[PDB]
RNA sequence: CCUAUAACUUAAUCU
RNA sequence: AGAUUAAGUUAU
């Protein structure tokens, strides 16, 4: 009782006081990073074998000081104090205590001044969040000073699109985490140089930054021992960034309270800093580490390496970012064009293929220089904007362009037609509720400001490695490589051709310009060289529910042309497959709707539904899941491609559509991130980053489960190995791939469409943790995507007679058709109303055009006719009588015609 | 036929970029650097003679661009004239806390370097 | 009812747009201010107010005689 | 051009509100508004008058009735910054005309 | 100024 | 039945 109290005390003579009673332990319930041959994974268990003291102050008030008394066996107390007088010199070791006290004489291990919570506690708080149940990270977060108890009575305070002040309230973390990194380097050190072996985990570090577990821990020969560290750093790396960790080093002498590195302006390598930074805060990590990605050696290593340098590249200027640029004499005329680039993700990249004296331009090199933005910025004015917080290179023009949108023109006959025909009633379930908004001429600017929402995010390297292994499964039958110039299919040759080359002429021009070996020396020539490219925001002109601006990005023609001479052989292959996960390419035409959703529903044992929502999915995507899914897609040119050449693609498409430059009324800009909606690839490339985040949500789903629980032996085996090729494996288990991709078809089944997701899931395994739910995808989106995802803009359909709840904005209903029962997808008869209400020309008002457009809007209408409201089908007749009042104004009239546009028989 | 054309559109448009080029302080920042190679982002901060300023209110003007001489990017700038969302000439006399509601925000200040 | 307005907002920034309102920034920020916040409006009375504050920037300037009308 | 401006008052005369027949009757005598008229709790009108009859019509004391609300006059201004008081308004004194009013509404 | 991809409809030529 | 051009509609 009190005398047990006492020896607690020790020479430290504090005031102690019981969070127990008596000399029983305490149950907490904590979160344990364990790997047995019991259990694995990142889980929260049960804590019962410590008894916890927390130490009163001078007024007898509690901090956040607390004694753990441990109390297990005789050879492990033993085998601890052994290890602990090895390390007891090393100030990252927590001061430990051994006694023995008589309680029947059990011996205890106490361990001095922790705190409450681990660093695994804080890793899986953040790692694994849900509003309403954060009290731990709540506790956290007032404990260090990171906020006031009342800053979560703001609502939306975990938000970070509606309150972007709480990424400074988890940057108050940073120097905490930041001293735990130096306290594991010295950690790591001392074991190395007394010869200990053993894994680390979060578990066994404080927010303090001590370490007080030496149970597993072996001894050996002194001067060679090995720390086991890629459980610790590769659970840790998503908050290396969500606190800001290394901030301090981009102070002087890495002082908070001193001023800031003056860099040096023309400076832009770097090297020697990353790599001291590495050493620094990474020192016992195994795998090498490239600095510049152009030496590594294959994609993982890539991604591996391009990991690291996100990290390491919010403590250097902004300035030394993007096209590196060096003068060069044109027939003695000198020039200012583009010799590299230096990546926030890739380091340095340099051209191979550069002269500095050329007596001639052809056709290919203009090209070049064209498109390249160093002339252009070269040239223009400083330009300081101060209505965004994005970079700003140069202003191209002496003025700044203001781009309004105009409103949508009113069809008033079809109005005047609907009205008499008792549409628009008051409490009527039809209503117009979409329009063509008007924006005033700072729209464009406002809408480019929502990269804000892009922030530098360190990822799980290990768990993005096993996750792009999963993916890469998916894209399996699928075929592809380099094509030549003549093989490439062109859609639409009368389009934009970006910037500067829509001053002279659209693709057209340049197509037949160019012949097909100036085509195919360009795109040899972006195996070898960087091409850094303009991307110009155009606000488009469309109907929409909401009043928000949208804009459109529009790349370059050498980009989109050598672009589609890399990928359209994938593309077209992915287009034209049916009964796939990716289901671009597939009409809902002709019963195509009802094969894509028996397809979904393939062998899952008890079905039920689930579909959720990307807040902010073009400007928040991280972009080491598009240089990931960049990745996936090249993985199809072993063959026609080296690794030199497929690195230098990659580069050219993360300087082209990635972090380009951007050209928004005039003026230059720096993209932070996110997808271009006008590259070949961005639909596609979001299909692959929609299966990462549901394979990764499956993971974390599989993982944080309590393996103990688990009641089918093959689940149990599975989260085993899971954990073993996350963590404890470094090369690719191509069995356990296909295993977990098998486990993913038969329990967790998906329909892709460019960030749009239909999963029929296995109810039963999910409610047990053994597939992802909401849940797991708020959580990962929190961690990964930098977004929350609310429960609101998510659903869930137990009932699969009806149909997914919304998919492509489509709902679904099932039909008599004939003798059987089919999916048909309806629209939202708003949408069909409020596209034959308002258009954007006044050329679409008359008997000419209107008549063709109307047909159009009445076949995307028909499906509404078996509603079992009777205004949803009175929408489509409508549109029938319309068309026949049209067509005696000056076979489609008659019924059967669009019936015919949603049976199986094509 | 049309390859003419667009080519020599081109390189006319290329060329005269260089007439605009400043020459002369873009050679003390090429030559100073360790392989003749300077990043892009500080060739128009170091070099280019001319500054525009949007500024969204009137906060904002009193913390960058008040007074007819400001400091930016370790440089002297002078107002040269500003100009509103309507593109017209703004006198530095009406830009103050009464009179911001009724002016066309943003405006457009531009400065030479001194 | 509602819809009548909502479509007459459409109407009358249209006409708004075709006077070449858009030459000052700060009329055609608040024109678009209140079109967009009539095509949003759910209730009818809420709607009105807007109607009647967007319409007389059209009663403003002397470019459309009433008189005619 | 102009039939978008003619089916803008078929329509406008078939929403059937009073506050917007009052402001397009007001226009039609010449009884315009300089300013954008506020719906918030108290802002400024500036409302051009032509001459007597339309005034007397409108104006009885200190509150005038404008798109179905009541505004009260501050400052009558005619064709300068020619400030006139209240008491001015009648017929006895008519030659004593484009004339401004600039008011503020409850 | 007006992007990318996919599907569908209509019109006109050659097969 | 297939290809080409032009126009339109929807989806992302
Ligand atoms: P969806 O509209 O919900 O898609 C989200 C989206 C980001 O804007 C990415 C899809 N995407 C990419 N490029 C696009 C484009 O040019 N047009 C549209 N409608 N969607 C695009
Ligand atoms: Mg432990
Ligand atoms: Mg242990
Ligand atoms: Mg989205
Ligand atoms: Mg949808
Ligand atoms: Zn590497
Ligand atoms: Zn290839």
């Amino acid at each position: 009782a009190q005398s047990f109290l006492n020896r607690v005390c020790g020479v430290s003579a504090a005031r102690l006081t019981p969070c127990g009673t008596g000399t029983s332990t305490d149950v907490v319930y904590r979160a344990f990073d364990i790997y047995n041959d019991k259990v694995a994974g990142f889980a929260k268990f049960l804590k019962t074998n410590c008894c916890r003291f927390q130490e009163k102050d001078e007024d007898d008030n509690l901090i956040d000081s607390y004694f753990v008394v441990k109390r297990h066996t005789f050879s492990n107390y033993q085998h601890e104090e052994t290890i602990y007088n090895l390390l007891k010199d090393c100030p990252a070791v927590a001061k430990h205590d051994f006694f023995k006290f008589r309680i029947d004489m059990v011996p205890h291990i106490s361990r001095q001044r922790l705190t409450k919570y681990t660093m695994a506690d804080l890793v899986y708080a953040l790692r694994h969040f849900d509003e309403g149940n954060c009290d731990t990270l709540k506790e956290i977060l007032v404990t260090y000073n990171c906020c006031d108890d009342d800053y979560f009575n703001k609502k939306d305070w975990y938000d970070f699109v509606e309150n972007p002040d709480i990424l400074r309230v988890y940057a108050n973390l940073g120097e905490r985490v930041r001293q735990a990194l130096l306290k594991t380097v010295q950690f790591c050190d001392a074991m190395r140089n007394a010869g200990i072996v053993g894994v680390l985990t979060l578990d066994n570090q404080d927010l303090n930054g001590n370490w007080y577990d030496f149970g597993d821990f072996i001894q050996t020969t002194p001067g060679s021992g090995v720390p086991v560290v890629d459980s610790y750093y590769s659970l840790l790396m998503p908050i290396l960034t969500l606190t800001r960790a290394l901030t301090a080093e981009s102070h002087v002498d890495t002082d908070l309270t001193k001023p800031y590195i003056k860099w040096d302006l023309l400076k832009y390598d770097f090297t020697e800093e990353r790599l001291k930074l590495f050493d620094r805060y990474f020192k016992y990590w195994d795998q090498t580490y490239h600095p510049n990605c152009v030496n590594c050696l294959d994609d993982r290593c890539i991604l591996h390496c391009a990991n690291f340098n996100v990290l390491f590249s919010t403590v250097f200027p902004p300035t030394s970012f993007g096209p590196l640029v060096r003068k060069i004499f044109v027939d003695g005329v000198p020039f200012v064009v583009s010799t590299g680039y230096h990546f926030r993700e890739l380091g340095v990249v340099h051209n191979q293929d550069v002269n500095l004296h050329s007596s001639r331009l052809s056709f290919k090199e203009l090209l070049v220089y064209a498109a390249d933005p160093a002339m252009h910025a070269a040239s223009g004015n400083l330009l300081l904007d101060k209505r965004t917080t994005c970079f700003s290179v140069a202003a191209l023009t002496n003025n700044v362009a203001f781009q309004t949108v105009k409103p949508g023109n009113f069809n008033k006959d079809f109005y005047d037609f609907a009205v008499s025909k008792g549409f628009f009633k008051e409490g009527s379930s039809v209503e117009l509720k979409h329009f063509f908004f008007a924006q005033d001429g700072n729209a464009a600017i406002s809408d480019y400001d929502y990269y804000r929402y892009n922030l530098p995010t360190m990822c799980d390297i290990r768990q993005l490695l096993f996750v792009v292994e999963v993916v890469d499964k998916y894209f399996d039958c699928y075929d592809g490589g380099c094509i030549n110039a003549n093989q490439v299919i062109v859609n639409n040759l009368d389009k934009s051709a970006g910037f500067p080359f829509n001053k002279w002429g659209k693709a057209r021009l340049y197509y037949d310009s160019m012949s097909y070996e100036d085509q195919d020396a360009l795109f040899a020539y972006t195996k070898r060289n960087v091409i850094p490219t303009i991307t110009q925001m155009n606000l488009k002109y469309a109907i929409s529910a909401k009043n928000r601006a949208r804009t459109v990005a529009g790349v370059s023609i050498c980009s989109t042309m050598t672009n589609r001479q890399f990928h359209q052989k994938l593309l077209k292959s992915i287009a034209a497959t049916r009964g796939a996960t990716v289901v671009i390419g597939t009409s809902k035409f002709y019963g195509g709707w009802h094969n894509m959703l028996k397809t979904v529903y393939s062998d899952v044992e008890n079905p039920h539904l689930m579909g959720w929502d990307y807040p902010k999915c073009d400007r928040a995507m991280p972009n080491m899941l598009r240089i990931m899914a960049s990745l996936v897609l090249a993985r199809k040119h072993t063959t026609c491609c080296s690794l030199s050449h497929r690195f230098y693609r990659l580069a050219n498409e993360c300087a082209q559509v990635l972090s380009e430059m951007v050209m928004c009324g005039g003026s230059l800009y720096v993209k932070p991130g996110g997808t271009s909606s006008g590259d070949a690839t961005t639909a596609y490339a979001n299909s692959v980053f929609n299966i990462c985040q549901a394979v990764t949500a499956n993971v974390n789903a599989l993982l944080s489960t309590d393996g103990n629980k688990i009641a089918d032996k093959y689940v149990r085996n599975l989260q085993h190995r899971l954990y073993e090729c996350l963590y404890r494996n470094r090369d690719v288990d191509t069995d356990f791939v296909n295993e977990f991709y098998a486990y993913l078809r038969k329990h967790f089944s998906m329909m892709i469409l460019s960030d749009d997701a239909v999963v029929c899931f296995n109810s039963t395994y999910a409610s047990q943790g053994l597939v992802a739910s909401i849940k797991n995808f708020k959580s990962v989106l929190y961690y990964q995507n930098n977004v929350f995802m609310s429960e609101a803009k998510c659903w869930t359909e137990t009932d699969l007679t009806k149909g997914p709840h919304e998919f492509c904005s489509q709902h679904t209903m099932l039909v008599k058709q004939g003798d059987d029962y089919v999916y048909l997808p309806y629209p939202d008869p708003s949408r069909i109303l409020g596209a034959g209400c308002f258009v954007d020309d006044i050329v679409k008002t008359d008997g000419t055009l209107m008549i063709e457009r109307f047909v159009s809007l009445a076949i995307d209408a028909y499906p509404l006719t078996k509603h079992p409201n009777q205004e949803y089908a009175d929408v489509f007749h409508l549109y029938l009588q319309y068309i026949r009042k049209l067509h005696d104004e000056l076979r489609y009239w008659e019924p059967e015609f669009y019936e015919a546009m949603y049976t199986p028989h094509t | 036929d049309k390859r003419a054309k667009v080519t020599s559109a081109m390189q006319t448009m290329l060329f005269t970029m260089l007439r605009k080029l400043d020459n002369d302080a873009l050679n003390n920042i090429i030559n100073n650097a360790r392989d003749g190679c300077v990043p892009l982002n500080i060739i128009p901060l170091t070099t280019a003679a001319k500054l525009m300023v949007v500024i969204p209110d009137y906060n904002t003007y009193k913390n960058t661009c008040d007074g007819t001489t400001f400091t930016y990017a370790s440089a002297l700038w002078e107002i040269q004239q500003v100009v509103d969302a309507d593109s017209k000439i703004v006198q530095l006399s009406e830009i103050s806390m009464d009179n911001s509601p009724n002016l066309a925000w943003p405006l457009i200040v531009t400065a030479l370097r001194a | 009812k509602m819809s009548d307005v909502k479509c007459t907002s459409v109407v009358l920034l249209s006409v708004l747009q075709q006077l070449r309102v858009e030459s000052s920034s700060k009329l055609w920020a608040q024109c678009v201010q209140l079109h967009n916040d009539i095509l949003l409006a759910k209730d009818t009375t809420e709607a009105f107010e807007k109607m009647v504050s967007l319409l007389s920037v059209l009663l403003s300037m002397q470019g459309a005689v009433d008189i005619n009308k």
